[PDB]
């Protein structure tokens, strides 16, 4: 998965 | 402005209906005209604010990200040339992306942040700061990468200063700000171990402060713990 | 038009890129540009003009529903009022789609109708008239509501005269043509027995001819088939 | 689910 940011 | 006519309650009560319909360029451009009031934001202001632009510019990075993998198999050995097509239409995204950033920076330095003066506004809006410069910084490639770069950095810093002063540790924004600066340094910055260290540290924090929580709070706050524990497993 | 100092082949390569990148405003914009080159359209740029207007206007439609949702019940008995804000972002999107729609409509009467003398060219086209005018249909509420349906009515009819004659019943733009044909007459024409007959008869027409197909025009053919009959399951 | 048009 594609690293998370918010 | 082609919002200097609406009331700015119509701007918002817009915004939301935007929302809910999923049109999220309209969205941001109420929510443009609701800032250019001139008017501080409320929280649930700012936080429709940072959806409309953070879901506008997402669908414009992912696109870049499409076109700019296009462009570099052209542009291996044995490849066919197929003329300045992929290049062309990469740019004209990248500038969208480009304009949409500096609208969203243009807003902050004219006059969000420099009239938020609370814990929870202030750290917002540097950390939207950050994001967007990290933004620039992911298409940049020339004379002032590094400026952009650092232009990044120390919103996120100044953002970082402020919340470990004036926030508790399990707050919503401290850890999104944490979350995405970690991400700046493993993606931007060629800092994988300060990433992996911040995130970890942000994490035990939160961990050991969740006890003072409500139940709702606590669920605000695990949410984005799991977020921090998710890129650590990618890393790691 | 902007697309005027744009290649023909340059626009439909960069059609091709804003389809992978998920930018369908921006593959509509490249499309007009070709038509407006005034060539005729080949099967394959038909099928990315078709593509990037459906996308487009797919998602103005799904916003209208969403807004017209509110605004109905905005006024149901007992509601408050909330001012003209719904009403006017609602009458916002629905003009942008009446725009889009007569966009289509115009691109098909200058002049690639007039010109379509292929059976799966004129077909193709003439579906698409009727699809757009349907759209049109959808939201029209005044004095006009009736010559629209009309319009609609009369270029899918025509569609499917040629198509009957012209092309063999598992044809898959004969088939789409009586899927969304059915679909007008169930919910907008108000004759759900017509839309009942028409997928049953196509339906069953079809699965009577799939014994000519090769294994990879079968897959075609069966998979609008499978779109009559979940109509059908829903409507009876 | 939403009948289907093509
Ligand atoms: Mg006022
Ligand atoms: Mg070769
Ligand atoms: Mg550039
Ligand atoms: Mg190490
Ligand atoms: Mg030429
Ligand atoms: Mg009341
Ligand atoms: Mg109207
Ligand atoms: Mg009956």
């Amino acid at each position: 998965g594609r690293r998370a940011t918010v | 402005g082609a919002m200097g006519s609406m009331e700015r309650a119509s701007l918002i009560q817009k915004a939301k209906l935007a929302e809910q319909a999923e049109r999220y360029e309209d969205m941001a451009a109420f929510m443009k005209g609701a800032v250019e009031k001139g008017e501080e934001l409320s929280c649930e202001e700012r936080n429709l604010l940072s959806v409309a632009y953070k879901n506008v510019v997402g669908g414009q990075r992912a696109a870049w990200r499409v076109l700019s993998s296009i462009e570099q198999k052209s542009n291996e050995e044995g490849s066919e040339e197929k003329g300045p097509e992929v290049r062309e239409y990469r740019e004209k995204v990248e500038t969208e992306l480009q304009g949409v950033c500096d609208t969203v920076l243009g807003l902050l330095d004219s006059h969000l942040i420099k009239e938020a003066g609370d814990a929870e506004s202030r750290v917002f809006y540097l950390k939207m700061k950050g994001d967007y410069y990290r933004y620039l910084a992911e298409v940049a490639t020339g004379d002032d990468k590094k400026r952009i770069i650092d232009s990044a950095r120390s919103a996120y810093q100044e953002a970082m200063d402020i919340s470990k002063k004036e926030m508790p540790p399990t707050n919503p924004i401290r850890l999104g700000l944490a979350l995405n600066f970690s991400v700046f340094h493993y993606e931007i910055a060629n800092s994988p171990e300060e990433a992996i260290s911040l995130a970890k540290t942000t994490f035990d924090e939160a961990m050991a402060d969740l006890h003072t929580l409500s139940e709702d709070s606590y669920k605000d706050s695990t949410l984005i713990m799991q977020l921090l524990r998710d890129n650590l497993t990618l890393w790691t």
